[PDB]
RNA sequence: UUGAGCCUUGAUGUGUAGGAUAGGUGGGAGGCUUUGAAGUGUGGACGCCAGUCUGCAUGGAGCCGACCUUGAAAUACCACC
C-alpha cells in the first residue's frame, strides 16, 4: 500500500518548493511512525580519487531526531574534563581493549592525542563500522571538553560514497517547516564551506528530502 | 645434437615409487621404463605431478619409499620448467660453462658459445641483465655441449622465440637418445613425442587416444561439477 | 592517448631503439611482436616509469592506475593471500606509513593515516581478495600455503590475480600464458575480451593473440612499426 | 662521428650547466663531475642529463 | 532492420567459519498480509547447479527485526544510487 498509493500520488517529472515539498511529505505521514525526516544531496566529486574526501560536521539547533552517548577516551589525567563533559561513555587505556570486545561503542568517539589505544584496538571493531576517530573532521582535538560538549548538541556528521553522495539526518517530521529550511540551509552552508579544492564542476547536482519509513522526493 | 655412446639400455629400476613431497604423496604409481629410443609425452593438467616426476626421473628429489635408480652411463639433460633461475645469477656465460667444461679447452672455447646468439662481449657478463628468452637459451646451449643421451624438458619453449622453436623441434626431430617432453603446445607434441602418458590422480597411466581426445577428455571431467 | 615520440632507448653499451615513434588511442587493446633479446619489457619497464627514457618523451595521461605481471616470478614464503594483496599497492604504503607513526607517537597522522585507509575499502581487502582466487580455482586451504610451492601454473594464477585487485586504467600483461592450461586460458581471454580499460600485451601465442587485440607493434629493425 | 652532445646541470638547484660531448657507445655511465657554478660562486656537483 | 546517448520501471549480483547466492553508504529496530497470509498443485528465467525466482487460482489471513558465526551485518521496509 505505501509502495502502492503515494507512488501514484507523487509525480517524479518537475520539482517541488523547498518548503511545500516538505509541507506534502508531513502530508504523507505513511508510517505508524515519528517518520523522522533525513536529507539526500548528490554531490559532484571524483570519488575514484583520495585527494577530493570530504568530511565535515554541522550543527541542526531544532531537531537532530535522537540522543546519542558520545564515549570520551582520554589517556592519563585527559579524563579531568570528561567527568565533567557528561557523556554517557567511560573511557580508559585499560577499559579499550576489553570494551572493544564486549561493548560495541558509543555514538561519537573520544579523541586523546596521547591515547593512542583506540586506534590500536578498534581495527576492524573500531573502523569497520564506521566509528572511528577523524582528526581531519574533527574527532581528535586538544579541547576534550569542547568535544564533548559540542558532540551532545547534535554534531551532524557525513561523508561520500562510491558515488560521491552524502545523506543524513535534518530532524523528524514532528519539527516545524521552518525549522527544516533554517537547518537545510545551515547543512548546506558547511557543506559549501567544507567543498574540496580540486572540484571542478557543480558541487550540487540533486538534493532531496526523504522520510526514512515513507518516500522521499527531490527538494531543490 | 651430439652424438652419445647411449650404452646403458636398462635406462633405470623403478619400483613402488611413491613420490610424496614430504607433507603429502605426489605419485605412487608409475609407467613403462624409458627403454633407449622411446619418445614420450606426459599430458595431464595443472598441479598434478609432471614436474615432480621430471625431477623424481632426474634425481634431485628422492623418493620417500626409495630406489629410484638409474644406469651407470647416463649423461642427463635437465630443463626445469620454471626455476629457469637455477643456474647461477653472479657468473657470466663464459665463466659458467668454463666450470662444466673445466680442464683443457680455451678462450676459443667462446666460439662455441657464439653460434648460440652470445656472439659479442655478452660473454662477460650475466644477471637478472639477461632477458627472459636469452636466459632461456642459455641453459639450452649449456644441455646441448656435454652430448646427453637422456632429455628430460619442462616446457622449454616458454620464452623461446618461433625460430628458436623451429631450430629446437627440427633438433629433436634428428635427436638420437631417450627423450621425455611435457608441453601444452600441439605442434611439438605432434613431431616429436610418440607415446603419450597421462598424469591422472597420484598415478600416471599409458592412457589411449590422441591429443584431440585429450583435450575432449579434459573438457569432461567438468561434468563432476 | 599514449604517445612515444622519437624514443630513443639505449641499454648501457647496446641501443635498442634508434628513433621510434607510435601512438595507442585510449580504449584500444594492442600487441607487443619483436624478437628474443628485443626490447618488449624494456618498453613495459619505461612505462612502469623506472628506466630512462634518454630523449623519448612518451608521456602519457598521469592520471591514470597502472596495473602489471612482470615476467619473472621468484620463490617467495609469503602465503598466497599476502603475495595476491601486495599487489593492490597504496595499502602497503598507507600501513608502512602507519607502522611508522605508531612507533614515533604521532597522534595527528595516526588519525590521517586512519582517515586514508577508510576512503578505500580497506578492511575488506581480504575478503574482496579470497573472492577473486576463488574464481581462479583455489578452495580455501591454500590461501595460507605459501607461494614457495604451488606448483608452476598456479603460481602463475597467484600474479595474474595480483593484478586484478586494484581495477586500474592500464594493464601490462607480459608473457601471462607461460604455464597456464587451456582451462584457464579461455578464462583469460572471457575476462580480457570484457576488459574496459587500456591493455597493452606481450606475446608469442599467435592463437591466444588473435581474439583479443586490436592492433600491434612490432620492434622490427631498432623501429616500432605499428 | 660518434661522439653525441650532453649537457650536465647543476645540483645547486639553479639553472647553469655545461654542455659538453661524451661517446655513449663506449662509456655506460652518467658523468657525476664537480665544477664552479657562478650562480652561487661556489664549486658544486654536476651531473649529465638532457 | 540496426547502433549511441538521456528519463523511468523491474530484475542483477556469497564466500571462506554461516539458518542463508550478508553491493555500498545507515534511517531505523518493526511495518509488511489484508484492493484479503504462509504452504500445497504449476510454468518461466537465472543458475558461483547451494539456491533465487515470479503469471494464475486454490489455500484463504500471516512470517520476517530480536539473539545467531563475522571484514561487515541484514531484501523489516525505504531513501540516493
Ligand atoms: N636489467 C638489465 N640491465 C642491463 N641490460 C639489460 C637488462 N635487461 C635487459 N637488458 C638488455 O636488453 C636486452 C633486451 O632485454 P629485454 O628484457 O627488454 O628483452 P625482451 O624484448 O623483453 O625479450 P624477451 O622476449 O626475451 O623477454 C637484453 O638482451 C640485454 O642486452
Ligand atoms: N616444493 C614443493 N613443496 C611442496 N609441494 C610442492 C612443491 N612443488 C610442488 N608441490 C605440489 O605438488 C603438486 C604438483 O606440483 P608440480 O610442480 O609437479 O605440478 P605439475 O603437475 O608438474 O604442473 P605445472 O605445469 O604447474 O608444473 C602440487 O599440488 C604442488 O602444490
Ligand atoms: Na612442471
Ligand atoms: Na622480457
Amino acid at each position: 500500500k505505501r509502495m502502492r498509493v503515494i507512488r501514484e500520488k507523487v509525480d517524479a517529472t518537475k520539482q517541488y518548493d523547498i518548503n511545500e515539498a516538505i509541507a506534502l511529505l508531513k502530508e504523507l505521514a505513511t508510517a505508524k511512525f515519528v517518520e523522522s525526516v533525513d536529507v539526500a544531496v548528490n554531490l559532484g566529486i571524483d570519488a575514484r580519487k583520495s585527494d577530493q574526501n570530504v568530511r565535515g560536521a554541522t550543527v541542526l539547533p531544532h531537531g537532530t531526531g535522537r540522543s546519542v552517548r558520545v564515549a570520551v577516551f582520554t589517556q592519563g589525567a585527559n579524563a579531568e574534563a570528561a567527568k565533567a563533559a557528561g557523556a554517557e561513555l567511560v573511557g580508559m587505556e585499560d577499559l579499550a581493549d576489553q570494551i572493544k570486545k564486549g561493548e560495541m561503542n558509543f555514538d561519537v568517539v573520544i579523541a586523546s592525542p596521547d591515547a593512542m589505544r583506540v586506534v590500536g584496538q578498534l581495527g576492524q571493531v573500531l573502523g569497520p563500522r564506521g566509528l572511528m576517530p577523524n582528526p581531519k573532521v574533527g574527532t581528535v582535538t586538544p579541547n576534550v571538553a569542547e568535544a564533548v560538549k559540542n558532540a551532545k548538541a547534535g554534531q551532524v556528521r557525513y561523508r561520500n560514497d562510491k558515488n560521491g553522495i552524502i545523506h543524513t539526518t535534518i530532524g523528524k517530521v514532528d519539527f516545524d517547516a521552518d525549522k527544516l529550511k533554517e537547518n537545510l540551509e545551515a547543512l548546506l552552508v558547511a557543506l559549501k564551506k567544507a567543498k574540496p579544492t580540486q572540484a571542478k564542476g557543480v558541487y550540487i547536482k540533486k538534493v532531496s528530502i526523504s522520510t526514512t519509513m515513507g518516500a522521499g522526493v527531490a527538494v531543490d | 645434437f651430439r652424438a652419445p655412446e647411449s650404452l646403458p639400455n636398462p635406462l633405470l629400476k623403478m619400483e613402488k615409487v611413491s613420490a610424496g613431497y614430504g607433507d603429502r604423496i605426489i605419485l605412487d604409481s608409475i609407467k613403462l621404463n624409458l627403454v633407449p629410443g622411446s619418445r614420450i609425452g606426459l599430458l595431464g593438467r595443472n598441479g598434478a605431478g609432471k614436474s615432480t616426476l621430471i625431477k623424481l626421473l632426474a634425481g634431485e628429489l628422492a623418493p620417500v619409499s626409495g630406489e629410484i635408480g638409474l644406469a651407470k652411463g647416463i649423461k642427463l639433460g635437465y630443463f626445469a620448467q620454471h626455476q629457469l633461475e637455477y643456474l647461477r645469477a653472479d657468473e657470466s656465460p663464459i665463466q659458467h660453462l668454463a666450470r662444466l667444461a673445466p680442464q683443457e679447452l680455451e678462450q676459443k672455447l667462446r666460439d662455441y658459445l657464439g653460434g648460440f646468439g652470445f656472439q659479442g662481449d655478452k660473454v662477460t657478463e650475466e644477471t637478472r641483465r639477461f632477458s627472459g628468452g636469452e636466459k632461456a637459451r642459455l641453459v639450452l646451449a649449456l644441455i646441448v655441449w656435454q652430448r646427453p643421451n637422456l632429455l628430460l624438458l619442462d616446457q622449454p619453449t616458454n620464452h623461446l622465440d618461433l625460430d628458436m622453436r623451429q631450430a629446437l623441434t627440427e633438433a629433436l626431430i634428428e635427436f638420437e637418445g631417450a627423450l621425455v617432453v611435457v608441453s601444452h603446445d600441439r605442434h611439438l607434441l605432434r613431431s616429436t613425442t610418440d607415446d603419450l602418458y597421462l598424469v591422472h590422480d597420484r598415478k600416471v597411466e599409458p592412457f589411449d587416444g590422441d591429443l584431440e581426445d585429450y583435450q575432449q577428455w579434459l573438457s569432461d571431467v567438468q561434468k563432476q561439477a | 592517448m599514449i604517445v612515444f615520440s622519437s624514443l630513443q632507448i639505449r641499454r648501457g653499451v647496446r641501443v635498442l631503439l634508434d628513433n621510434a615513434t607510435a601512438t595507442i588511442n585510449p580504449g584500444q587493446k594492442v600487441g607487443l611482436v619483436g624478437k628474443n633479446g628485443c626490447g618488449k619489457s624494456t618498453l613495459l619497464a619505461l612505462l612502469k616509469n623506472e628506466i630512462s627514457a634518454d630523449g623519448g618523451s612518451y608521456t602519457f595521461p598521469g592520471s591514470w592506475q597502472l596495473a602489471w605481471v612482470n615476467q619473472e616470478t621468484p620463490a617467495l614464503p609469503q602465503a598466497a593471500l599476502e603475495y595476491v594483496i601486495d599487489g593492490d599497492r597504496e595499502y602497503r604504503q598507507l600501513e608502512a606509513q602507519l607502522h611508522d607513526a605508531n612507533e614515533r607517537n604521532d597522534g595527528h597522522a595516526i588519525a590521517t593515516i586512519h582517515g586514508k585507509l577508510d576512503a578505500i575499502d580497506a578492511w575488506s581487502i581480504r575478503s574482496r581478495a579470497a573472492s577473486l582466487l576463488h574464481g581462479l580455482g583455489f578452495s580455501n586451504e591454500q590461501l595460507e600455503r605459501p607461494v614457495s610451492d604451488f606448483s608452476g601454473g598456479w603460481r602463475m594464477r597467484l600474479n595474474l590475480a595480483q593484478a586484478l585487485i586494484c581495477r586500474s586504467d592500464l594493464l601490462l600483461l607480459d608473457q601471462p600464458t607461460n604455464h597456464l592450461d587451456l582451462d584457464a586460458v579461455i578464462w583469460l581471454e572471457k575476462w580480457l575480451k570484457s576488459y574496459q580499460g587500456t591493455l597493452i600485451l606481450i606475446s608469442h601465442d599467435r592463437d591466444f593473440l588473435d581474439p583479443i587485440v586490436d592492433k600491434i607493434i612490432h620492434i622490427e629493425q631498432q623501429s616500432m612499426f605499428e | 662521428g660518434i661522439r653525441e652532445k650532453i649537457k650536465l646541470v647543476s645540483s645547486a638547484g639553479t639553472g647553469h650547466f655545461y654542455t659538453t660531448t661524451k661517446n655513449k657507445r663506449t662509456k655506460p655511465e652518467k658523468l657525476e663531475l664537480k665544477k664552479f657554478d657562478p650562480v652561487v660562486r661556489q664549486h658544486v656537483i654536476y651531473k649529465e642529463a638532457k
